């Protein structure tokens, strides 16, 4: 009920793809939902916008990308790995919704700056965000002002005033 | 002899007659060993007391003793804002005794 | 119940590869096929049929316990392919090519199968990031594709690969599990300790998780140096086939062509070229045809292959070599001219292309390597000339020198880290300063953000602390509204506080002790950066 | 066998890899000599700072 | 006021800022986990003095 899709090779493709929707949203670590877009693209079913954004729903809503932890996880990075898939490997385009999901992480994790970029890359693209992100963004910026942590602080300390291969770090 | 005719029945040949010899090994001191339209089977002391060995052979070199078995993985610190504040400059440094640490002590 | 089928008894043995004599007449041997040997009532050789004969008798390549082979022993037939484990299970393992582990301190897949058809793969589209900036930007490497790595010995060509191991892994602990690129590490005739430092190096930054190890040393059979990289590429099957992605080292592959040659030359096989059979160029045509960017239909997985080949005296034309290049998309060729003289990566640009290009790498890499390029073209016809107009030197012999000091490093790069140095060369930020204080600039560039330092903080975001902006820059690009104008007001207070507070002190310098101090710290920079 | 490279690493003959030390917690994990295990149960540092073991054992 | 007050409070429960639970499945020594501790205690004091 919809017009149908082709591949590059303008073979017929399937759309029936509510089955394995559903098999993201019952996931429960934000790696299997992934495996799900590879079952589904073997079966010649291709992702479309609404499976990226459950994905993406999957992930800012899961804990743990697998079952035990990982070193180097970072919430952030897979979300915005899924819009470069999206945008140039796959053609499809991100949506008002996949930024809005993109954006509530970066308040989850604190990190008010890259918020400030997405912000405006909405508008940059016609989105405009949701304004209890907006201020929870100047919020979390906000506090890190007064508090000092606007900045690390292994970058505010003064840097070896002689030369030296050890005092640098390296 | 009920296994060997099976056997020979199972060869993609059994209209040929079937000529038996029966021979004497000095190393298979259990089972036998029979050959019928180029298929062997081999049911021997030498060869399944050995196999049944292997596996005991086998899972003796798999564990290291000696060794420490792994601890479970780690996440990540994502230490809190509180810390910083109080420790600004320190933290660095601290998380990288702590690696000495858990390296050397 | 399972009754071994015997086809013959071994004839004659010589070394690696063995004659079997066959029992009866009827009996029937395949071709390629697995044969066993009973060496003993315990154990078993496993073998491979590579020859058949108007007599009836096989001529077989031996691959396990030779030591153990006789004459008269009985000879089995499995009458299948040799085949070897397959599964995420295998991933941080060190595995004879026959899928048996090496001690340190279900699935089977087909080791040769054919390639993906004219149909069953999609255009290169996404990169493989090696991490060294020259490959990165000028010679973009991506997924699906195959680039030799050419060189004189001890020139890189190994460490390249490892490299590359070692980018995808901070990536790949960020990203989901179906993107993250794994890895092979295929060891044809090398030596068994240098494999155990590649282990050691991997498991000291944690990249043996995606990593394994195939190791066909130089005492193992020639049989086994033959078929290890056929093993990689089998492994390579199943992340192609479970629409992941993985990547493929193959170390030299001139020593897996000396094992076809023995084996072919003892089982009296006619030379050819160079005493090679001659049909030494299907052979790596068989393994790196199977290189491909998978259809969407069979997933959009992908398996990428870094093949190396040594030369000799920096000829290209060797009769393995032209094989090789002709088979292969692009190369990175090593020249131990300048490995020798001083810069290591020694990529030679002049002879190491890629046939991909832009469609490779990234939006934000186009611009900046299409600009390189352009660059490098004219700085390539100017800078033969020794520098006389110092002051009226052209500005492409400024960017195109401090962009060869940033080529300069030792290890993998950033994204973001690279992009960064490489566009204030482009752009001319990077012109005041000299030639050798372009690192330790590109160092306080990465590592040491000057002005959260010295509070010329008007930038709202924009600051190389935080390394999570390398999303955004993949996406967005840097030639874009948001980010440009923030990068400019990153890079000149940058360029403004070296040019007025490090380079001014640095010219200062007059003793040896001092000068000799700040010497090895650049060296240093070139090296970490 | 096990109960054999115990004994073998509470008399000292064997080592451990990346030179690991000898410990009553340690050893457990991995499955007069004996006294002397019971002595590196207690943390080094409170027997050092707090003189616990400048009594006796 | 509010960072003296932190300060305070920091002195009174070092143990319970770290995650302690983290800490104990991750160490395989209880040793090593207790000098960890140690050294942070020091550091307050010569902070806030
Ligand atoms: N970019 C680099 N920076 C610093 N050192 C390098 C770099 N590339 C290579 N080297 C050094 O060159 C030496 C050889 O590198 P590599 O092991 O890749 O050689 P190779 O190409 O494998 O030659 P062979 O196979 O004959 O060993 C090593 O000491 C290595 O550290
Ligand atoms: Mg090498």
């Amino acid at each position: 009920a919809g017009g149908k899709r082709y591949d590059l090779f303008g073979y017929e493709v399937s759309v029936a793809t509510g089955p394995f929707i559903e098999e993201i949203k019952k996931a429960q670590f934000y790696d299997d939902a992934g495996e799900v877009i590879v079952k589904m693209n073997l079966a010649n079913t291709p992702p479309d916008l609404q499976t990226y954004n459950a994905v993406l729903e999957r992930i800012l809503n899961c804990k743990s990308k697998r079952s035990q932890p990982v070193k180097g996880e970072n919430k952030f990075a897979a979300m915005m790995d899924i819009l470069e898939e999206m945008d140039a490997r796959s053609g499809i385009k991100p949506n008002a919704e996949s930024w809005g999901y993109v954006l509530k992480e970066l308040v989850q994790a604190g990190d008010f700056r890259l918020g400030w970029v997405c912000i405006a890359g909405m508008k940059s693209l016609g989105i405009t965000p949701d304004q209890a992100l907006v201020d929870a963004n100047e919020a979390n910026a906000a506090k890190a002002k007064a508090a000092g942590t606007d900045f690390p602080a292994y970058l505010k300390k003064a840097a070896p005033e002689s030369f030296d291969t050890k005092a640098w770090g390296i | 002899r009920k296994q060997v005719e099976e056997l020979h029945k199972e060869s993609p040949l059994k209209d040929y007659k079937l000529v038996l010899e029966t021979k004497v090994d000095p190393s298979i001191g259990g089972g036998y060993i029979l050959e019928v339209c180029n298929q062997v089977v081999n049911r021997s002391a030498a060869a399944a007391a050995a196999e049944t060995a292997a596996l005991a052979k086998a899972s003796a070199a798999q564990v290291d003793w000696t060794s420490l078995p792994a601890a479970p993985p780690r996440p990540s610190p994502s230490a809190p804002d509180t810390l910083i504040r109080l420790l600004g400059s320190v933290v660095d440094d601290l998380a990288d005794a702590d690696k000495v640490e858990q390296k050397y002590g | 119940l399972e009754a071994k089928q015997k086809i013959g008894f071994v004839h004659g043995i010589d070394g690696t590869i063995a004659t079997i004599a066959p029992a009866a007449s009827k009996v029937t041997v395949p071709y390629n096929t697995v044969l066993e040997i009973a060496v003993s009532a315990t154990n078993i050789a496993n073998a491979l049929v590579f020859n058949l004969e108007k007599d009836g008798s096989i001529g077989v390549i031996l691959l396990d316990n030779i030591s153990e082979v006789r004459s008269g022993q009985d000879v089995y037939a499995t009458g299948s392919l040799l085949k070897i484990p397959v599964g995420f299970h295998m991933l941080g393992k060190i595995i004879n090519p026959l899928g048996k582990e090496i001690p340190t301190g279900t699935k089977l897949g087909l080791v040769e199968e054919m390639a993906p058809n004219i149909v069953s793969r999609q255009p290169v589209n996404y990169n493989l990031l090696t991490g060294y900036k020259v490959i990165d930007t000028l010679i973009p490497v991506g997924r699906g594709q195959r680039e030799l790595i050419l060189g004189d010995r001890q020139t890189g060509k190994t460490s390249i690969a490892l490299s590359t191991i070692l980018n995808q892994t901070k990536v790949n602990n960020e990203i989901l599990s179906k993107n993250n690129v794994l890895s092979v590490y295929v060891s044809i005739g090398q030596r068994c300790s240098n494999v155990a430092r590649i282990h050691r190096l991997l498991t000291e930054y944690d990249a043996m998780k995606y990593c394994t190890i195939v190791a066909a040393t130089a005492a193992d059979p020639a049989g086994l140096q033959y078929l290890a990289p056929y093993a990689g590429t089998t492994l390579g099957e199943e992340f192609r086939n479970s629409g992941r992605h993985i990547l493929l080292v193959y170390d030299d592959l001139s020593k897996q062509a000396v094992s076809y040659r023995q084996i072919s030359l003892l089982l009296r096989r006619p030379p050819g070229r160079e005493a090679y059979p001659g049909d030494v160029f299907y052979l790596h045509s068989r393994l790196l045809e199977r290189s491909a960017m998978m259809s969407p239909q069979k997933g959009s997985g992908s398996l990428t292959s870094l093949p190396i080949v040594e030369t000799l005296s920096n000829d290209v034309t060797a009769y393995i070599v032209t094989n090789v290049i002709s088979i292969t998309d692009g190369q990175i060729y090593l020249d131990a001219k300048l490995f020798t003289g001083g810069q290591r990566p020694a990529v030679n640009i002049g002879l190491s292309v890629s046939r991909v290009g832009s469609s490779a790498q990234n939006k934000a890499m186009k611009k900046v390597g299409g600009a390189l390029k352009m660059l490098m073209g004219e700085y390539r016809k100017m800078a033969g000339e020794q520098t006389s107009g110092s002051q009226n030197v052209s500005p492409v012999m400024i960017r195109g020198a401090r962009c060869l000091q940033l080529f300069n490093q030792k290890g993998p790069s950033y994204f973001m880290d690279a992009i960064v140095a490489l566009y204030a060369v482009t752009n001319g930020y990077m012109d005041d300063v000299k030639l050798q204080y372009s690192k330790f600039y590109e160092f306080l560039l990465l590592n040491k953000d000057l002005p959260v330092l010295y509070g010329q903080v008007n930038n709202k975001y924009f600051y190389m602390y935080n390394k999570n902006l390398n999303y955004f820059i993949r996406y967005f690009g840097l030639n874009h509204e948001i980010l440009e104008p923030e990068l400019k007001k990153y890079i000149e207070i940058h360029t403004n506080l070296f040019l007025d507070n490090y380079q001014s002190r640095m010219n200062e310098l007059k003793s040896d002790e001092d000068l000799v101090q700040l010497k090895n710290l650049l060296y240093a920079c070139k090296r970490t950066v | 066998v096990k109960f054999q490279t115990l004994y073998n690493v509470l008399t000292g003959k064997q080592h451990l890899k990346d030179q690991v030390p000898v410990k009553d917690c340690n050893l457990t994990a991995i499955f007069l000599y004996l006294k002397r295990v019971d002595l590196t149960r207690y943390t080094r540092e409170e027997l050092t700072t707090y003189g616990i073991l400048a009594c006796g054992p | 006021p509010e960072l003296k007050v932190l300060f305070k409070e920091a002195l009174l429960q070092p143990a319970k800022l770290l995650p302690l639970d983290v800490d104990y499945q991750c160490s395989h020594d209880r040793e090593v986990v207790e000098a960890k501790r140690d050294r942070y205690l020091t550091a307050l004091v010569e902070a806030e003095q």
